[PDB]
């Protein structure tokens, strides 16, 4: 459909705007990024494309914490992302300053969805280039949602996104699958691992590192923390295992 | 004024005298000066008139506004809504607050915001001009996880006393009692409470 | 002034007196000091006279407006709160002290304003400076179920009490009774207690007893 | 937003502004409006476009407006756009007796008027009002004035002048018998005889003429006749 | 195509064409070569001329005594990011007597940048940057681009024929990064991976720039006779 | 210190049987300095008089204001302001300023053209409309002016005698009070035509 | 120049294309919905569709709770329909600040029919995609309904219903008040009006129902509440019981 | 992110017609039906209510609206401009001439302000006319009972009788016949539901029919007693059963 | 601080003090507080130290523009109007101009002099004679005395100087003589054996 999709906030006959979906073409061809909810937090990981051995490992950080609970993890335009997560910082700041506590992840769903949303309201601004997988612990559990270009968001068991998106939700579905009673923080990131490196399949013409995060409850307090050290090695032996 | 608020076993209970006064004359006698600023955080005020009542009147906006948004407040939230309005304009608003709630997670709490505009959680908390004349007997007689009666009893010795000796309080004791079992608002007229 | 408020068993009545005073000079011997904001929502004001007939006719703006809006009989509870949002806006320089009362779908109401955007709820209240004069009425006479006449009779000896006892207040007592179930009735010089007498002598001066420079017609 | 702007304030590959030459092709279909100036007072006359018998000739006031005790002007195009204008005429004419203590001018006020004018030709990417006036006037500097302003900010003064549809037959005609030694009463005729020529209907009649005059008390009058009294005169006049 | 007249249009698959035209804007920049140690950071940067009755213009701007950052594509664009790049150091040293972290500096561009990229009325910044810096987390090298995107990397280039410099920096990869506290052997690394970036020209003495920054020595610029050791 | 007392001046407004009678001093001083013998402070805007007292700057201000204003009412309406709808343009005008406001005091005098019935009212500094069936005073003695007026009127006067009758109140009111006098103007309303008519009085 | 078709202005015809194309964007979600109107509470309808199985559906809800007593339902995007909630529950909250008493239900769908015009009238804003209805108890009108469109129209209903299937419920429930001959469903508890809901939802889309396909919204005096999976269990339980 | 529609979208087309007024007229053609009657004691404004579905409860959505107790205003075109166009009305009622005056306007200074808010959204930068065309009858104590058409240009006419709408052609054919100066408005009303059955297609009784009238002060509905100046409202609708009583007798 | 003016037959004579005095000691001796607005109309100002001069050259533009503008020059009566407008504005502005002013001027069109007096407040009042401040405390009963309106220009410069004389015996302050112009039907001339 042509003529209709030269601006933003127009409708085509069909109703479809047409610089959102051309939006979400933009995530598509980003790097595969997933979120698992386990019984206790959310675990988050990200395919980071190593272009060249120019490239310092481990310094090129691609998920983001809001406040201390909340961690973004999003792929498409980078610089988009950045820009949203910038602006739910200052969301999860004016919450706290204004109600004392931590935003509740919803609350905080909320936010960068009216955000994302505006966005697709006037033809003077461009729609965000990324899906959002976002998440982390409240007073009332974990949650995992995932937002996309048009500012439309849902509350997952497990996101990806991405260029790899197919393959990584098909195992996703299989972990649901295989542990509905919940499964575990711990193993959680080992199953994270495993499907980022599965899904990396679809981008075997460049190398990547795999970039973990999670937010559980008994194991972070609550707080969003990253993967490293031994627990990170674990992950990835076994993603290679699984592999191989 | 004579405003009080104490937590107890089953949740918390506000309690105030009724009278409200322009000097010496008592501009009005019965006046309620329990305010509701949701269903179960209700909120005592002393100091200006004026400005209590714009603050409560805002505040409730707020956490109405709040409760569409993210559920329903704790305690705690409102009074943190009472701070920000009593603090970023603690020149102008002359309101010294009592808020007192129940959740169920966190039973009753209170929180007194005094003139200066901070914030403080209490087992209990009392303020007005009356106040000062029962800060002994309060100290001396409040109890941790007192029953609903012995509260009640302990309040009314409290205010009576405060009511006694204070000019700018008397008229009737009003009481809200928020629980589990919801909110109860209970009355005591002179005739009971002064011969205590 | 006198202005007094007293609800009884089927609605409100407000009641006042008619002088307004410049000093200690009379200005106005009958002034009306009860002000509509509504049909059946009714003000009366103490303290400046301009303030509370400008603040009245303001909120009476905006509630015909925002009855029209929403097509609904107005609230006297919308009247408070825009009337005192409006109070306190200007943070007590709207030196207006009003007792707004009335009758809406959720019954009857009686309410005082102070300058300063405070109000109360009350079953009698009174203003001005015959309000300690009127008030002693109030207390010694009201109860609870007082009949349409009996709240009346006490409006208006209640007013009468301002009348005879400050200087503020005098000449005549206007009554405003709003029931719930029927229309508003303004009984404006409800009574006259002050009337005039008859002057000793008439001051009819013959003509031509002023002397005058020049004379002319004025266009119209 | 920028490729739905039309671009109003721009000049044409010829030096011409679109929009005003737009504008005043807009005005040349609204109804004739003329204004001759006399000896002793100025006729303000303008034919009504819409009619119908259904309609209020009464107090139907749309081309004739009265901007001063002193001044006057009829209107022609877009009848909303001049009531714009008129607004502001008045209100000038209002700002200049509270600051002077003195009546407007009838330059000075027809001047404020076409720089509004010109202001929404030159910036602000708002179009141009579509109307043309003819002012009529009196002050103590120049006597009785007639001016004509239109859409583009340019105006002029005339002895007489003709607005709206079918100004070239109606400027021939008043070519023809404008005399400058005249007086009212043969303006009132003029006025009348161009309008009847330059009609499009079959024939002239009260209910389609707004007419007014402008005349010395030794004060200056204004008479913006009421129906019976335009029946009166195209009875006098012989139409 | 009609995609590519504002910044605030995708494409059918999703591309920002001004974007991509401004990314454009540095390919035609002479080449400028960043480089690092884990103690010294190294800026070389080719200038050019617009005629040789012309001076050389300058590659190499200063923001502190421990940053600094090199430019390929518009001027005027790096000198309205290297001004905010300076504001922001200045802000964290009064502020907070911080020095602005390297990787925090190169964020802070990375936001500014992309604003022009979302909103109609502004355009990309047709530059990319090389900013090199020492903090109390070592040395560092960023590249910027004016997608928005920036990366930290062990060595890069940037502007025509980068990517011969560029290959040559991965093959020497294991080399350079080794060179800790020998500053004239970085830089000496870096010249001759400019050197491979050169098509009809040889480096000469006003021809070529360079900077460095490490754990003691500030950021210095070194220019005209300077060079003429390391050529 | 009072702006309302600088200058000085006084009006007065009176009802009679199907007339209406307004008139003023002719002083303008500043305090105890007299000024002006010719400083005219009752203004018509068609068949409705309004006089202003108090600060002469502000009764200037306020002529050429509701002079802008009734001029633009007639020409939106195409009919004369009548006494009633003016009193409340009055009284909008002078609260428009509450905070800044003007130290004057009005009184707005006339005669409905359509119901034909005498009307009088007055004002504050701030507007509020002081409507009275009998008789309106302003100024500095406006002490003297009520027991003079109060004394004097009577209802239903004609329109010879309740000159007599505003003209004395008037000047006896004007002869106790320092800061008026040096003449005064009478106004006799009646609904077919108006009289102007000055005074002899002391000129001290 | 083809302006008319992409901005809110007139075309030659005299219509706006936007504004139509914008009602073509409520039917995307496939999502049909009907409100009904008992003695003493109003019944809010909505099928909810999770054909993903990573989704949360706890968080799938098209039906929101504007206020303790206005409850609303919205047919179209998703993020649009969030946006209309975010600005009701604004309004809702500011009016019973500015004037004293919970807002009309009726006076909602004014209001947010007003701005649904504003949308249509400027060109720099688009219209909404959505379609709003307004369901709760009036303390004055009793249960009510109001239906708001992109055009920025609105009306009362005594019953009505949404989405691609929106005329074959809307004759079931005309052929229903046709023959009962009244203007509500005659029931004095809002489970039997639940149910009936639900049977006529069935029965106009010829679908069997599970706890997981509705999501039900029901206002009664003083509280408007959304039922949970569970509650809706009882309720099909109950259908399934032919009582 | 900011407004970027700066510049009008009403211009001048070569022929010098201004389009979008042209189309927001067009709009008011393809509008229902409405009328009005000038009587020598009242005016009759009057309209059909088609209705969206059976299941609406058209007594919710009133075409015909109180701007002032003596003024009132019916619509054809586009339901929501009218809408948001009265409360506009109404606020300026209050906020130019009553806040003043202390009166409410007179028909012929409401009907300008009206004018002025259509002409606005003709020449202001990025708004489209409003697309209704109004019929507003009224009262004042100086110039009687009126009648004005006010159209999307901001032009307004007073008018004897006029329709407006689909049937507007055909039912101003009819009122020339009918209407003359010793009109009653007990023979207007007649005279309206005769125009108004020829322009209905389908049911035509009290419930698709909407009329009101300014007649008579209406002190029943002034809603208070004892200020003999106040006499009530003028403005009055004619409920459901008023209609089906001269329905009868039509 | 001297302002006078005195309207005669034919034409106006403005009189004011020489002297400006900035504390402790007479600066000069030889000021003008006299602006020339158009051909036949001039302003005599006295107030504060800045406001008079700052005001009197401000209104001096305005008259100028308008006679530049419009070929033609305002009648007194209408710069008067403008100048009390001004004078009415600032009274009640953040900073008024404390200015009192003097407007002689002659009316080409109705052939007579005209004397205006405003004072910083705004109070324009039309006089034979005029002064501001204590300056008409001593002038007035002589002028009270000896004016009558049909004086030539001649008797009106001798009605001046025993209206400075009077100033001379019996003010306190020594304002060094002043000076006088005279607006006539050919314009604005200073008398200078005065």
């Amino acid at each position: 459909g042509t003529g209709y999709d030269l601006s933003n906030s127009v409708f085509s006959p069909d109703g479809r705007n047409f610089q959102v979906e051309y939006a979400v073409k933009a995530v598509e061809n980003g790097t595969t990024s997933i979120g698992i909810k386990c019984n206790d937090g959310v675990v988050f990981a990200v395919e980071k494309l190593i272009t060249s051995k120019l490239l310092v490992p481990q310094k090129n950080v691609k998920i983001q914490v809001v406040d201390r609970h909340i961690g973004c993890v999003y792929s498409g335009l980078i610089p988009d992302g950045r820009h949203l997560v910038n602006r739910g910082r200052e969301e999860a700041a004016s919450f706290k300053k204004l109600y004392k506590t931590p935003i509740p992840i919803p609350a905080f769903a909320d936010r960068l969805g009216q955000y994302v949303q505006a966005h697709t309201l006037y033809n003077s601004v461009r729609p965000f280039g990324v899906s959002t997988i976002f998440g982390g612990v409240d007073k009332n559990g974990a949650h995992l949602y995932m937002l996309e270009p048009s500012g439309s968001y849902w509350g997952y068991k497990g996101a990806a996104t991405g260029k790899g998106r197919q393959s990584a939700k098909a195992e996703l579905e299989k972990l649901v699958d295989h542990h509905p009673e919940g499964l575990s923080a711990r193993e959680a990131v080992k199953q994270a691992a495993k499907i980022i490196y599965l899904a990396h399949e679809d981008n075997k013409e460049k190398d990547f590192e795999l970039e973990i995060s999670w937010c559980s409850l008994s194991e972070t307090n609550g707080l969003h923390k990253f993967v490293k050290g031994d627990l990170l090695q674990e992950a990835i032996d076994f993603a290679q295992k699984e592999i191989n | 004024t004579s405003i009080m608020a104490v937590t107890f076993k089953d949740g918390v209970i506000l309690d105030a005298d009724s009278r409200t006064t322009t000097g010496a004359y008592i501009a009005n006698r019965v006046t309620d000066k329990l305010t509701r600023v949701h269903d179960k955080i209700w909120c005592c005020r002393s100091g200006s008139a004026a400005d209590t009542q714009a603050i409560a009147d805002i505040v409730q906006y707020h956490l109405e506004l709040y409760t569409s948004q993210y559920g329903t407040p704790s305690t705690e939230t409102a009074a943190s809504v009472f701070k920000e309005l009593c603090y970023e304009n603690k020149d102008n608003l002359t309101a010294g607050i009592i808020v007192a709630g129940y959740d169920d997670k966190n039973k009753g709490e209170v929180y007194t915001i005094p003139l200066g505009g901070s914030v403080h959680k209490l087992p209990y908390a009392i303020a007005g001009s009356g106040s000062t004349f029962i800060y002994g007997y309060c100290d001396k007689n409040f109890r941790e996880n007192m029953s609903k009666e012995e509260t009640v009893d302990f309040i009314k010795h409290s205010l009576s006393q405060a009511i006694k000796w204070d000019g700018s309080s008397g008229g009737v004791i009003r009481m809200v009692v928020l629980t589990a079992a919801g909110v109860e608002r209970l009355i005591f007229y002179p005739d009971e409470y002064e011969q205590l | 002034t006198t202005i007094v408020g007293v609800k009884f068993n089927n609605g409100v009545v407000i009641a006042a007196d008619t002088r307004s005073t410049q000093g200690p000079i009379v200005a106005d011997k009958n002034c009306a000091k009860l002000h509509r904001i509504s049909p059946k929502i009714w003000c009366a004001g103490a303290g400046t006279a301009a303030d509370t007939e400008a603040v009245t006719q303001l909120i009476g703006s905006n509630i015909e407006l925002h009855s029209l809006y929403t097509s609904r009989e107005p609230r006297v509870v919308s009247a408070l709160q825009m009337l005192k949002q409006h109070l306190f806006k200007y943070q007590g320089h709207i030196g207006a002290y009003l007792i707004v009362a009335g009758v809406d779908p959720t019954g009857s109401h009686l309410f005082s304003i102070h300058a300063h955007g405070s109000t109360d709820v009350g079953y009698y209240l009174s203003l001005g400076s015959g309000s300690l004069a009127a008030m002693a009425v109030l207390e010694s006479h009201w109860k609870q179920d007082l009949t349409k006449e009996e709240a009346i009779k006490l409006a208006s000896d209640a007013i009468q009490a301002g009348i005879w006892n400050d200087l503020g207040s005098g000449s005549n007592v206007d009554v405003c009774v709003m029931e719930i179930g029927k229309d508003a009735e303004y009984l404006r010089n409800y009574l006259t207690p002050n009337v005039r007498e008859e002057k000793q002598k008439s001051y009819k001066f013959p003509r031509g007893t002023t002397a005058v420079l020049k004379e002319s017609i004025v266009n119209i | 937003s920028r490729r739905y702007d039309s671009r109003t304030t721009i000049f044409s590959p010829e030096g011409r502004l679109y929009q005003v030459e737009y504008a005043l092709e807009s005005i040349s279909h609204a109804g004739t409006a003329i204004g001759i100036m006399a000896s002793d007072g100025i006729v303000l006359a303008a034919e009504r476009k819409v009619t119908s018998t259904l309609l209020e000739q009464d107090t139907s006031t749309e081309k004739l407006y009265k901007l001063n005790d002193k001044i006057a002007v009829a209107v022609a195009g877009l009848t909303a756009d001049a009531e714009i204008l008129i607004n502001t005429a008045r209100i000038h004419a209002q700002n200049y007796l509270k600051t002077y203590n003195e009546d407007i001018p009838v330059e000075i006020l027809v001047r404020r008027l076409s720089d509004i004018k010109q202001g929404y030709t030159q910036h602000g990417g708002l179009r141009p009002f579509g109307v043309s006036f003819i002012y009529a006037g009196y002050d103590d500097r120049y006597g009785y004035q007639l001016y004509t302003s239109n859409p583009s900010g340019n105006y002029t003064g005339w002895k007489a002048i003709s607005v709206g549809a079918n100004t070239s037959a109606a400027q021939t005609l008043l070519q023809m018998d404008y005399k400058d030694d005249m007086k009212v009463d043969d303006a009132i005729e003029l006025a009348l005889k161009t309008l009847s020529k330059t009609t499009d209907s079959s024939a002239l009649t009260y209910d389609r003429l707004e007419f007014a005059t402008i005349r010395k008390d030794g004060e200056v009058y204004q008479k913006i006749f009421k129906p019976q009294e335009i029946k009166d005169i195209l009875v006098k006049t012989g139409i | 195509n009609n995609y590519d007249g504002d910044t605030v249009t995708f494409s059918p698959t999703g591309r920002l064409f001004q974007v991509e035209y401004a990314l454009e804007a540095i390919k035609q920049g002479s080449v400028t070569v960043g480089l690092r140690s884990n103690t010294h950071a190294v800026l070389v940067a080719l200038k050019r001329n617009a005629d040789e009755l012309s001076s050389y213009q300058k590659k190499i701007i200063k923001c502190d005594e421990h940053m600094g950052l090199s430019l390929a594509g518009l001027a005027p664009d790096a000198r309205v990011l290297s001004n905010y790049l300076r504001q922001q150091c200045n802000y964290s040293s009064l502020v907070f007597n911080r020095k602005l972290a390297v990787e925090r500096a190169g964020h802070l561009l990375c936001d500014k940048a992309q604003k022009n990229t979302q909103s109609y009325g502004g355009r990309p910044y047709g530059v990319g940057l090389l900013i090199i810096g020492y903090d109390k987390s070592g040395a560092h090298l960023l590249e910027f681009q004016p997608s928005g995107n920036v990366t930290e990397l062990y060595g890069t280039a940037i502007g025509a024929r980068s990517q011969g410099a560029k290959t040559y920096l991965e093959r020497t990869l294991d080399t350079f990064i080794k060179i800790d506290g020998n500053p004239d052997e970085l830089i000496k690394a870096g010249v001759e991976a400019i050197s491979q970036s050169l098509r009809d020209e040889s480096l000469t003495v006003d021809n070529l720039s360079i900077a460095i920054v490490g754990k003691d020595t500030p950021f210095t610029i070194y220019d005209g006779e300077a060079v003429a050791k390391y050529i | 210190s009072d702006p309302s007392s600088i200058n000085g001046g006084i009006v007065v407004a009176m009802t009679g049987k199907d007339c209406v009678a307004i008139a003023c001093d002719l002083r303008l001083g500043s305090q105890s300095l007299g000024v002006s013998n010719k400083f005219e402070k009752i203004f018509h805007y068609g068949h409705v008089f309004l006089g202003i007292t108090g600060l002469a700057t502000d009764v200037t201000t306020l002529n050429e204001m509701f002079r802008y204003k009734t001029n633009l009412y007639k020409l939106k309406e195409e009919r004369a302001i009548e006494p009633e709808t003016f009193t409340q343009l009055v009284s909008s005008s002078l609260y428009e300023r509450r905070f800044g406001p003007y130290f004057v005091g009005p009184v707005v005098a006339g005669i409905n053209s359509k119901s034909g019935k005498p009307f009088i009212a007055g004002f504050d500094l701030i507007g509020c409309i002081d409507e009275a069936k009998d008789f309106i005073v302003s100024g500095t003695a406006s002490d003297q002016l009520f027991g003079m007026c109060e004394s004097l009127y009577e209802p239903n006067l004609e329109p010879e005698d309740l000159f007599e009758t505003i003209s004395q109140a008037l000047l006896n009111a004007a002869d106790r009070d320092a800061l008026s006098g040096w003449g005064a103007v009478v106004y006799i309303i009646k609904k077919d035509e108006v009289v102007k008519r000055y005074l002899k009085m002391r000129q001290d | 120049a083809g302006y008319d078709r992409h901005i809110t202005i007139f075309s030659p015809e005299g219509r706006l294309y936007q504004v139509e194309y914008a009602f073509k964007a409520t039917n995307q979600t496939n999502i049909n919905s009907l409100a009904v109107r008992g003695k003493d509470c109003t019944v809010v309808i909505s099928q909810k569709k999770v054909p993903d199985k990573l989704l949360d559906p706890t968080t799938v809800s098209y039906i929101f709770c504007i206020s303790r007593t206005i409850g609303m339902v919205v047919n179209g995007p998703i993020p649009d329909a969030r946006n209309a909630a975010l600005r009701a529950k604004a309004e809702a909250a500011e009016f019973r600040y500015k004037y004293g008493y919970d807002m009309p239900c009726d006076v909602l769908a004014k209001r947010m029919a007003n701005l649904s015009q504003i949308y249509t009238q400027r060109a720099y804003m688009r219209p909404l995609g959505v379609i709003l209805t307004f369901v709760s108890v009036d303390e004055e009108l009793g249960p009510s309904i109001y239906k708001t469109d992109p055009a920025g129209y609105y009306v009362g209903y005594k019953a009505t219903a949404t989405g691609p299937k929106q005329q074959e419920i809307t004759t079931n429930l005309e052929n229903h008040f046709k023959k009962s001959k009244i203007d509500h469903i005659n029931e004095e508890s809002w489970e039997k009006v639940v149910e009936f809901a639900i049977t006529h939802m069935i029965d106009a889309l010829g679908t069997e129902f599970s706890k997981n396909d509705l999501e039900v919204g029901v206002a009664t005096k003083d509280k408007f509440f959304t039922l949970s999976a569970e509650n809706i269990e009882e309720r099909l339980v109950a259908i399934a019981e032919q009582d | 992110m900011t407004d970027r529609y700066s510049f009008s979208l009403t211009t001048f087309s070569p022929s010098g017609k201004l389009g979008q007024i042209d189309y927001a007229l067009t709009a008011v053609k393809q509008g229902v039906t409405s009328l009005g009657i000038k009587a020598t004691n009242g005016v009759v404004i009057a309209t059909e209510k088609k209705s969206s579905s059976p299941l609406a409860m058209s007594e919710t959505l009133s075409k015909v609206s109180l701007l002032t107790p003596d003024i009132g205003a019916v619509y054809s075109g586009m339901g929501p401009d009218y809408r948001v166009l009265v409360d506009k009305s109404r606020k300026v009622a209050h906020t130019s001439y009553k806040r003043i005056y202390g009166e409410y306007p007179p028909t012929k200074l409401l009907v300008s302000e009206v004018a002025k808010i259509m002409q606005e959204a003709t020449q202001s930068g990025g708004v489209r006319p409003f697309g209704v065309s109004l019929l507003i009858a009224g009262h004042d104590e100086f110039n009687g009972f009126s009648l004005y058409q006010v159209d999307p240009s901001g032009s307004y006419f007073p008018w004897k009788a006029t329709a407006i709408g689909k049937g507007s052609v055909a039912a101003k054919t009819f009122l020339e016949k009918r209407w003359n100066d010793e009109l009653e408005l007990e023979d207007a009303i007649h005279i309206a539901l005769l125009t108004l059955k020829e322009s209905v297609e389908g049911e035509f009784n009290g419930d698709t029919i909407e009329l009101a009238i300014i007649g008579d002060e209406n002190p029943d509905l002034l809603g208070y007693t004892g200020i003999p100046t106040d006499k009530g409202p003028r403005f009055r609708k004619l409920t459901s059963q008023e209609i089906n009583d001269r329905l009868e007798a039509l | 601080d001297i302002i006078l003016g005195i309207r005669v037959q034919d034409s106006v004579i403005l009189a004011s003090s020489k002297a400006v005095t900035r504390g402790i000691s007479v600066l000069k001796d030889s000021d003008d507080k006299t602006r020339q607005l158009s051909p036949h109309t001039l302003m005599s100002f006295a107030g504060e130290a800045g406001d008079t001069v700052q005001f009197a050259e401000y209104i001096q533009a305005n008259i100028q523009l308008y006679s530049i503008r419009e070929d033609y020059e305002l009648s007194p009566q209408a710069v008067s109007s403008f100048v009390r407008q001004e004078l009415a504005k600032s009274i009640r502005s953040r900073r008024p101009y404390q200015v009192n002013v003097l407007i002689g001027g002659y009316d080409k069109k109705k052939n007579k002099p005209e004397l205006y007096q405003i004072d910083y407040l705004g109070t324009k009042v039309e006089l034979p004679y005029g002064a501001h401040g204590y300056s008409g405390f001593y002038t007035f009963s002589l002028l009270d005395h000896h004016y009558r309106p049909d004086m030539t220009t001649e008797e009106g410069l001798d009605l001046l100087k025993l209206c400075v004389q009077e100033l001379e015996k019996r003010m306190p302050m020594d304002f060094k003589g002043v000076i006088v112009k005279i607006v006539d039907k050919d314009g604005i001339r200073q008398v200078d054996d005065f």
